[PDB]
């Protein structure tokens, strides 16, 4: 990355980013099935069969119980899109369309009646188990069975289906990420790919499955009989590879620092501003940025890295009475603000200071610093280009 | 990097009991956080991973809790081998970033320190270098202070102490404090003494010895 | 299913030493390797991933420059290439197995292997008694001063006397120089009539001694 130092404004911008630029949200649907507990009883006394049973049966009742939680919140930036996605398919109508889709396969494409589609996936294995393998001994209805090697296998079969509940639990019906027991890594891989882009586009997103998840949310839709039923929304990344630049600023003072700092990625040569943080988040040389949460700025707004004084475009610089030391860090480097009159130095970690530096505003590289300190106060070096 | 600050740094706790270790995080790190059981000389084990999500083989007393910054883990049946360190990590980004480590010791009724003693050897003082040893035996908690004073004047920094691990039947810890100077420094000044502090003392109580 | 790490040692600070780790009962070349570390006595360290192909390798700032980590997906091992071994490495150095693509939780370690880079070079330990002092009981020990490297083990009346005994870590000295002390608490209507020896053993330097602590 290149990331030159603007004598004026007291500005950086680090160019040479690429682009991943989250364009939409591919919606799963999961349907994880139990196999009818509740109808099986442990009246052979306390045993460990009976003691996982009842975690099972305590699970989906604590789940039936955070969806009547959440649905009561209803009162009337993208899960409150998505929650209006989970409002069409907690219908019992698309739910059994939905299971209906997935008698004969275990994953499919079925179509909403609201006029879209949505990924449909079957996690059948607990369901598997509890009907084929477990009802058929404990039938007696006695749950002190011989065989140990049961109760060992129920603990293992239901662990995915306990997490969810767990996840649920803990954040009432909506998870912040997609973790590894709403999807593992191979479900994530197949609803990537059934995602409307190219081979690029998927490829990265395979080759960055931890930015899929971190951007990715989950809601739950409820329990149906013995079905988990919960949708994911997994981020579509359909622009990718495209320029984008930083510009982290600090206060020059006489006193003025830029307001215009933050992210800018090109999409279809018009470029585009994040103003917050969380809008955009990198990984190596590529940016995650957003896309809803985006501005359209004018393509004149580069003017404000060559000379302020340009009336072609308003750069809004903003003005401060009362000068404020202050230090902003760059990836490539620091912008070190010292206009209060205190002592400002540059540092290394195992050498100590290299340079005192003036009152005013100077830029550092990482090549020949470690650190920046002004009074008690250090702030190490690093590429934290997710700071703002 | 992001800092991983864990709370409390030592928890004192009996069998079947109900225990709580907070982790915290400098930025927000999502989900993505991890809580290892390590007993003494063997690896990390691993016991729940993203925030709240159980690994196979791990009892349902473990419960985790947490999003963003403030993650909590609660074992709610203390058995006996849940004794250990435990620690969190984020795996938001890499550095990946450890916490500092929750000791789970056991509680029991407070005990004073047994205090002793011992002069340097005269092998040792035909070296030329005079290590005092001062003992202090089957105490609870580990909290202690020893503070060493030559004829009556304190020293720093010329005293090393070591610990014991908590005793399997006593439950109780002991501390070495050994003092160490060479041979004329030593045969210059003539009381040495060993004051302990420790809660289990209502006062600071001092052995000492006169050399000869 | 396991990991074992091999090459640890005893080194002069600025050598080089590589540390390989070798997997067994999974599919190594689809797993995130890494490698942390955790020095005597302190909390664990990350240092060091590897991904299943290799064309990402990230490093904490700490080893950044110095150490270098590789796999071999073929003999199913892990490697981390140390050079400008400071004594601040001086660590036990666990390889670990990330979770899943973007998740590092290490759900699988290995037993670790034992780095010691010290100045200092083999030394066996002197050996002096901690003559008993006392009450109702009394307490002796054997100081055992100036040896390197670890570890010693300290035995009482050859492993007959086994209660009261405390053998406490060793402590290593501005010297370099590794030191501990083995106490036991014994009756006082004894100390006379019974006696007492520990029984060091110092294998890097073969210093097998016993010394008789009696009363002064």
């Amino acid at each position: 990355l290149k990331e030159s130092y603007l004598e004026e404004s007291c500005s950086t911008i680090t160019e040479g980013y690429l682009s991943v630029l989250r364009t939409g949200w591919y919606t799963n649907v999961f349907t994880l099935e139990v196999g009818d507990v509740e109808n099986l009883t442990c009246t052979d006394g306390p045993s460990l069969i009976k003691t996982e049973l009842d975690l099972t049966k305590s699970a989906l009742r604590e789940l039936k119980t955070v969806s009547a939680d959440q649905l009561a919140r209803e009162e009337q930036a993208a899960v409150t899109a998505g929650i209006a996605i989970a409002k069409t398919i907690r219908l019992e109508s698309e739910v059994n369309a939905i299971k209906g889709a997935l008698k004969t396969t275990n994953e499919a494409v079925s179509t909403l009646g609201n006029g879209v589609r949505v990924l449909a996936t079957a996690v059948r294995e607990l369901k598997e188990f509890v009907s084929k393998n477990l009802t058929s001994a404990i039938n007696k209805n006695k749950c002190d069975i011989a065989d140990l090697k049961m109760a060992v296998s129920f603990s293992q079969f239901n662990r995915r289906f306990l997490n969810v509940v767990r996840q649920f639990s803990d954040n009432a019906g909506i998870t912040p990420a997609i973790s590894l027991d709403l999807m593992t890594d191979a479900e994530l891989a197949r609803a990537v790919s059934y995602m409307p882009t190219s081979a690029g586009q998927i490829k990265l997103m395979l080759e960055n499955r931890a930015m899929v998840r971190r951007k990715g949310f989950g809601i739950l839709i409820g329990v149906y009989g013995s079905s988990v039923i919960y949708m994911v929304q997994l981020p579509i990344f359909g622009v990718i590879d495209t320029p984008c630049w930083i510009i982290k600023a600090a206060p020059s003072c006489s006193c003025l620092l830029r307001e215009d700092q933050g992210w800018y990625c090109k999409n279809a040569g018009s470029t585009v501003y994040y103003p917050n943080d969380k809008d955009c988040e990198t990984r190596g040389d590529h940016v995650f940025c957003d896309t809803a949460a985006g501005i359209n700025v004018a393509e004149q707004s580069r003017e404000c890295n060559i000379n302020i004084s340009t009336t072609n475009y308003p750069c809004k610089v903003s003005t401060g009475r009362h000068p404020i030391s202050m230090v902003a860090l760059s990836p490539l480097g620091a912008l070190v603000a010292c206009y209060k009159g205190v002592s400002c130095s540059i540092g290394s970690n195992r050498v100590g200071i290299i340079k005192q530096l003036p009152k005013g505003c100077s830029y550092i590289t990482n090549q020949d610093a470690d650190t920046v300190t002004i009074d008690n106060t250090v702030y190490q070096l690093s590429k934290v280009e997710g700071e703002q | 990097d992001i800092q991983m600050t864990q709370s409390p740094s030592t928890l004192s706790a009996s069998v079947g009991d109900r225990v709580t270790i907070t982790c915290r995080a400098s930025q927000t790190i999502t989900i993505w956080l991890a809580w290892y059981q390590q007993k003494p000389g063997k690896a990390p084990k691993l016991l729940i991973y993203d925030a709240v999500s159980l690994e196979s083989g791990v009892p349902s007393r473990f419960r985790g809790s947490g999003s963003g910054t403030d993650f909590t883990l609660t074992i709610s049946s203390l058995q006996p081998d849940d004794f250990a360190t435990y620690y969190c990590q984020q795996y938001n980004n890499y550095p990946y970033t450890f916490g500092q480590g929750t000791k789970l010791e056991i509680k029991r009724t407070v005990a004073a320190p047994s205090v002793f003693i011992f002069p340097p050897s005269d092998e040792q003082l035909k070296s030329g270098t005079a290590s005092v040893v001062c003992l202090l035996n089957n105490f609870y908690p580990r909290e202690a202070k020893v503070q060493w004073k030559v004829d009556n004047a304190l020293q720093s920094g010329n005293s090393q102490e070591s610990v014991t691990e908590q005793d399997s039947k006593d439950s109780t810890y002991s501390l070495s404090s050994t003092l160490t100077l060479s041979k004329a420094d030593y045969e210059k000044h003539k009381v040495y003494a060993c004051e302990v502090t420790h809660q289990g003392l209502s006062s600071p109580v001092t052995k000492s010895f006169n050399r000869g | 299913v396991q990991l074992v790490e091999s090459g640890g040692g005893v080194v002069q600070p600025g050598r080089s030493l590589r540390l390989s780790c070798a997997a067994s009962g999974f599919t190594f070349t689809t797993y995130t390797m890494h490698w942390v570390r955790q020095a005597p006595g302190k909390g664990l360290e990350w240092v060091a991933l590897i991904s299943s192909d290799g064309n990402n390798k990230y490093y904490a700032d700490s080893v950044k420059g110095r150490f270098t980590i590789s796999r071999d997906n073929s003999k199913n091992t892990l490697y981390l290439q140390m050079s400008s071994l400071r004594a601040e490495d001086t660590a036990v150095y666990y390889c670990a197995r990330g979770y899943y693509s973007g998740g590092d939780a290490f759900d699988v370690w290995g037993q670790g292997t034992m780095v010691t880079v010290s100045s200092a070079s083999t030394k066996g330990p002197s050996v002096f008694p901690l003559a008993p002092s006392s009450g109702g009981t009394a307490a002796l020990g054997c100081l055992v001063k100036d040896y390197f490297p670890e570890p010693v083990t300290v035995s009482w009346n050859s492993g007959a006397l086994t209660s009261g005994v405390h053998t406490f870590p060793a402590v290593l000295q501005s010297s370099g120089l590794y030191s501990l002390s083995s106490v036991v608490t014994v009756p006082s209507s004894s100390l006379g009539t019974q006696t007492y020896i520990c029984n060091v053993n110092h294998k890097p330097s073969n210093t097998k001694v016993d010394k008789k602590v009696e009363p002064k």
